[PDB]
RNA sequence: GGGCCCGCACAAGCGGUGGAGCAUGUGGUUUAAUUCGAUGCAACGCGAAGAACCUUACCUGGCCUUGACAUACUAGAAACUUUCCAGAGAUGGAUUGGUGAAUCUAGAUACAGGUGCUGCAUGGCUGUCGUCAGCUCGUGUCGUGAGAUGUUGGGUUAAGUCCCGCAACGAGCGCAACCCUUUUCCUUACUUGCCAGCAUUUCGGAUGGGAACUUUAAGGAUACUGCCAGUGACAAACUGGAGGAAGGCGGGGACGACGUCAAGUCAUCAUGGCCCUUACGGCCAGGGCUACACACGUGCUACAAUGGUCGGUACAAAGGGUUGCUACACAGCGAUGUGAUGCUAAUCUCAAAAAGCCGAUCGUAGUCCGGAUUGGAGUCUGCAACUCGACUCCAUGAAGUCGGAAUCGCUAGUAAUCGCGGAUCAGAAUGCCGCGGUGAAUACGUUCCCGGG
RNA sequence: GUCGGGCUCAUAACCCGAAG
RNA sequence: UUUU
């Protein structure tokens, strides 16, 4: 079969190293990686009034970004699904492993 | 206006009171805070005292007041002039 | 006036966040409000100790909290009754098996939280504010900091009109974003009201970014 | 004999493929007059090939996306000169003097917090 | 050229000139001209005196100047006499559809008054 | 906010959660077509005969910590005053000050 | 401002390669509707081309110094509108042929200055 | 009280406000109440990123009393879950199952509760001068000494920026730089995005395929007066030109020194003091915050021909979607309704961009301009649109023909003009915060007006 | 003269408009 | 030109 791995995170320094630590770990136990494709980033923004009572033009502008990376493993062996599922990954990364 | 596929809206306690009064041909006014119920063709004849914020104003239902809301016949704000 | 907060202005520059987890936009609020409770409970459950930072992570539907205290012996007690009962308390709030890690602070005179807490606990025993300020400034510059500022505000000395008094030793470059700077605020509950302590500690620049 | 150029103007791209042939053009599977109803966008598109006096020695296959009429016309012009100086670098001085080599980097300036539109502030009043 | 007791302009397209009758808009004029079978760009000047009769027949089927004016002026009287909120707002000549009166009601109230 | 307002909100959403299933199935019976018209009229009667506080239209979003009814953000569950404080000190994951 | 500044240069119009023509149609444009402006001026020029055959870029700059530059080009764009002739491309191409033969609307408008000169 | 310098401060230009109608905040007045706060610049589309009930603080009536909520005490009962009657509801009564921790009930003392007062008792947070260029220290020197010098003087700069003279020599915080985004290129990455070259085509990148190009998004390179000429004090800096995508700070943001105004906020929160405690606390239904002789601030729409209407036909960016967004089909003039498909999204969808281009018509009229106000008939959200919602259809068709004295914004992808999206939110934007399309005119200068050094 | 608007941190002079 |  095939494996698609989707990674979502608020930190891209973290998502990069999670992706490039999954890719080489797969490359060791076989071959056929299809690269960490970068999907476009979601950016949502907020305006927050910084004064307790009345000052409209005095606001702090905040931002949060969601990063998404895509990895495909096309023809995996019988020792790669375990070498993947036997892997601990640091906090702040959501990993979705799907077959179709 | 309310959608015609839902029908007219009348409160349930007010409808019970009206139907109870119509069967005994009573003349006592019906006191109510409803003010948002529609005037049904059955109400015609009765005397209803509707709240207006501070008092209950008496209203005599006429054959032309059918289809309005009760609170249309009890104004809430007081005004005479400015000079 | 109206300076920016020294920590939040450099949160993707030279400072990490104190919370490290991901959540779908419909689960974000529950998580946020569940760990704000953990902080607001731990800050008083460990008041006699010298806690300075609390880090919250959620690895794989779990909960990990690192408490960086200056005296772990009290937050642990005998080996097997404080870290083992705290965890049974942090699950009733997080709703998930919690874990508690300890990060002992060496040199607890270079984190602004502990300096501010000490100055406040002195001010709440009727010590002259200038004595306490000068003592702290002198005692942090020996530990190796490249600069420290202290600020105290509000009805000083039991007076009737409030004023602010600050003291500095060294460099404290606040407009340099690659300069790492610790910052803290604390409240002193005196017989006459509230007194506010602010501490800036400068420990050098950061070269390399993130 | 197929050279390639790319030209940005504001948010347009203009992939341009230049080759030898008679003088024929297509923009997005559409002749030049079918594409630009603005009659002065056509004479922005046709500027570099008529500067060198050639106008008839090259086939042009163009695609473009993003931006508006003027944006896409200037993008196509930029791409055409970049596909031209790829064939013969000798032409780069001349095409520089007419100002076709420079990328116009002017963009729309963001709106600002507390202003009407990026430089326009609300109406002031005393007393 | 004279329909519904009104003199309508003669050097004008028919769909434009038929709207000079009180009670006929543009949609109603389109409906009338289509039902009778006349194009909208025809001037009233270019109409035979035998088409104007079918136009008058079709116009008679909808309410026009006097009938409609009286129809409008009777509903307002009924409202004012029944004594609901709208009748009261009509007696006092103030907005009946919920607008603000602290400012901006000068179309119901008219020219301003000094003090 | 006062301490009676927060208990009023708790009261209201408790009652909303109690009457969720019944109100939903009455709403479904009403919007049906293959049922009797007397069916879909008695359903209307029983629907508007519930307590007023069983309707989610009477719920007002308040700050999770203090209880402020204004300046609410759905993504966070806090109002602007506490949002500024908890963001600027680093306790909200992913959020930074925004510059275009 | 308070120190010094320079002026801005204009790309000459793409059809007749003139700079004065570009500067003239920049005074006629409003709200950034340059299609309308170039339609108007190009129509005026291709009108005066078919009547009294003469090169347009030459006739235009010949009639400009009859009225003189910015303030000259303002009187033309003004007095051509307050005319009630037809579409603007035709009551602009009307004041040009008027002012060439010494008319009174924009040509003899500046004469009022020569009296008070 | 004098002198110099700077900034859309004036001057030059372009477009507005003051005039009309409507939206919105304020004052006043009215009211049972029209809840409270913000008053030159720096209050007046401000707290409020959204008052039908709720919100809600206000008014009228009906109700409770250790309480809606906490802690410590005693006695009884698993919490929990059905059916009904009265009542506007709060609230009382009756019924059905269920069998030491949690969990309700009853009683009782300390107490709880207070958006009640003081921002002139305060913490925290903010405005303002103002992104203005200043505020200091250690030595070494002068004045018995408090102190001075440094930091003042000639130029230059966005700048206490730099050079030069100088009893000063250095150093710190401010300025700049480090951070974000845009403009050129390079490397890794090749799907859900791409289609140059092959074939296949039901003409649809659609499908074999391809990894070029666009793009997506992570890391690098590049600009420094480096090169040429002059000006300039052996100077700093300035003027020109060659390359280069770009040239002298390339464009924009974030970042707001020491301090001023007893500036704003006890109604976000915390807090010293004072005050209420069968009420200044708590729970309900209805009303009010939407009133209307009037005055002001901020906006929107127009007064038309560079335009209105009708038919045809092009070109975006950025955002949102599972209690949600909906291809498509049918019904209706339409708002919408029913069915039914895809989508947890570079995949499906909002979604049509609009101004533009080509054609016809209107021919300067209070009009085929303008859309206020009113009558009639509907749709949707919601327990409910009377007071007091938004939208659709038919009819009606005000004022208004460019606005007195005066006054405002703007120095370039800016002003002007044209559409698109979101936060709040069941519903309710002409406000607020963003996104792209088209795309100008002007700057001789510093006497004058305003603020600052 | 009065009432409204303008200039002023405020006020008057002054300016604009209106009613009589 | 009156007052701070
Ligand atoms: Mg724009
Ligand atoms: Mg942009
Ligand atoms: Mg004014
Ligand atoms: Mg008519
Ligand atoms: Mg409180
Ligand atoms: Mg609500
Ligand atoms: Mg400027
Ligand atoms: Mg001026
Ligand atoms: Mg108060
Ligand atoms: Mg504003
Ligand atoms: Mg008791
Ligand atoms: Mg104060
Ligand atoms: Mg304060
Ligand atoms: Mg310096
Ligand atoms: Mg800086
Ligand atoms: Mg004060
Ligand atoms: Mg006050
Ligand atoms: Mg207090
Ligand atoms: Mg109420
Ligand atoms: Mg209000
Ligand atoms: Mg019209
Ligand atoms: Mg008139
Ligand atoms: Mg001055
Ligand atoms: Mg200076």
């Amino acid at each position: 079969q095939r494996i698609r791995i989707r990674l979502k995170s608020f930190d891209h320094r973290l998502i990069d190293q999670s992706a490039q630590e999954i890719v080489e770990t797969a490359k060791r136990t076989g071959a056929q990686v299809c690269g960490p494709i970068p999907m476009p980033t979601r950016i949502e923004r907020f305006n927050v009034l910084t004064s307790p009572h009345v000052n409209k033009d005095a606001r702090d502008q905040y931002e949060i970004r969601t990063y998404k990376r895509l990895i495909d493993i096309v023809q995996p062996t019988d020792k790669t699904v375990d070498a993947l599922m036997k892997l601990d990954l640091a906090a702040g990364v959501d990993v979705q492993i799907a077959l179709g | 206006p309310r959608s015609l596929k839902k029908g007219p809206f009348v409160d349930a306690h007010l409808f019970a009171k009206v139907e109870a009064a119509v069967a005994s041909n009573s003349r006592k006014p019906i006191k109510t805070w409803s003010r948002r119920s529609m005037i049904l063709p059955d109400f015609v004849g009765l005397t209803i005292s509707v709240h207006n914020g501070r008092n209950h104003v008496p209203v005599i239902v006429t054959e032309h007041m059918v289809g309005h809301k009760l609170g249309e016949f009890a104004p809430t704000r007081t005004y005479r002039g400015h000079g | 006036g109206q300076k920016v907060h020294p920590i939040g202005i450099r949160l993707g520059v030279v400072k990490r966040h104190n919370a490290n987890w991901y959540a779908n936009p419909k689960q974000y609020a529950e998580y946020l409000l569940k760990d704000l409770q953990v902080r607001e409970f731990l800050t008083k459950k460990l008041k006699n100790a010298m806690v300075s930072n609390i880090l919250i992570e959620r690895p794989s539907g779990a909960a990990k909290v690192t408490i960086s205290t200056a005296r772990p012996g009290i937050v642990i007690g005998k080996k097997g009754e404080d870290i083992e009962k705290l965890q049974r308390e942090l699950t009733n709030i997080m709703g998930v098996p919690a874990q508690v890690s300890i990060n002992e602070i060496d040199r607890p005179d270079l984190d602004a939280r502990l300096v501010a807490e000490a100055i406040a606990s002195q001010l709440e025993k009727r010590v002259m504010f200038r004595r306490a300020m000068k003592r702290a400034v002198q005692n942090t510059m020996r530990a190796g900091a490249k600069g420290i500022k202290v600020e105290v505000s509000g009805r000083l000395g039991g007076a009737e009109i409030a004023r602010t008094e600050w003291y500095r030793e060294g460099r404290v470059p606040l407009h340099t974003l690659r300069a790492d700077i610790d910052y803290a605020t604390m409240r002193a509950e005196t017989t006459y009201g509230t007194i506010g302590v602010k501490v800036w500690i400068f420990r050098g620049e950061i070269l390399g970014g993130m | 004999a197929t050279n390639y150029g790319t030209g940005r103007r504001k948010t347009a791209t203009a992939r341009v493929f230049l080759s030898a042939g008679t003088g024929k053009l297509v923009i997005n599977n559409r002749t030049l007059e079918q594409y630009f109803g603005r009659e002065t966008a056509r004479m922005v598109v046709r500027q570099p090939l008529e500067l060198l006096e050639a106008t008839e020695k090259y086939d042009l296959y163009i695609t473009v996306k993003g931006g508006g009429i003027g944006g896409q016309a200037g993008a196509i012009r930029h791409g055409i000169t970049r596909a031209l100086i790829a064939a013969d670098e000798t032409l780069k001085p001349v095409l520089r003097q007419a100002g076709f080599v420079t990328r116009d980097a002017r963009e729309v300036e963001r709106k600002k917090l507390g202003l009407r539109k990026a430089r326009k502030r609300p109406q002031f009043s005393k007393r | 050229a004279r329909i519904a007791g009104v003199n309508i302009p003669d050097n004008k397209h028919a769909v434009i000139s038929l709207t000079y009758i009180f009670g006929i808009g543009r949609h109603t004029a389109k409906n009338i001209l289509a039902a009778v079978g006349i194009t909208e760009t025809t001037k009233i000047r270019e109409l035979d005196d035998a088409q104007l009769d079918a136009i008058r027949a079709e116009v008679a089927k909808v309410p026009t100047e006097g009938d409609l004016r009286r129809e409008i002026s009777m509903n307002i009287k009924r409202l004012m006499d029944l004594g609901c909120y709208r009748g009261l707002r009509h007696r006092r000549s103030l907005p009946v559809r919920g607008q603000r009166t602290k400012t901006n009601a000068r179309t119901r109230k008219g020219p301003r008054k000094p003090i | 906010a006062k301490k009676g307002m927060i208990n009023r909100e708790l009261k209201r959403e408790k009652t909303v959660a109690k009457y969720a299933a019944k109100r939903a199935e009455l709403k479904a019976t009403i919007a049906n077509v293959n049922a009797s018209d007397e069916e879909r009229f008695e359903a209307m009667l029983k629907l508007q005969a519930l307590p007023r506080n069983a309707s989610p239209v009477r719920l007002r979003n308040r700050c999770g910590l203090t209880g402020r009814p204004h300046g609410y953000f759905r993504k966070f569950g806090l109002s602007r005053n506490k949002l500024r404080d908890t963001v600027m000190q680093g306790d909200v994951p992913g959020v930074v000050k925004a510059s275009w | 401002r308070r120190r010094v500044v320079a002026a801005r240069e204009i790309l000459p119009d793409p059809k007749f390669s003139s700079q004065t023509i570009a500067k003239f149609m920049n005074h006629v444009m409003q709200d950034g509707k340059k299609s309308i402006a170039e339609s108007i001026v190009y129509g005026a020029l291709e009108r005066v081309q078919e009547k009294n055959k003469v090169d347009p870029v030459e006739f235009f700059e010949t009639t400009l110094e009859k009225v003189r530059t910015a303030l000259a080009m303002r009187w033309l764009v003004d007095a051509a509108a307050k005319r009630s002739e037809k579409t603007m491309a035709l009551r602009l191409a009307g004041e040009l042929l008027d002012a060439a033969e010494g008319k009174g609307a924009a040509i003899k408008k500046r004469e009022d200055v020569h009296r008070m000169a």
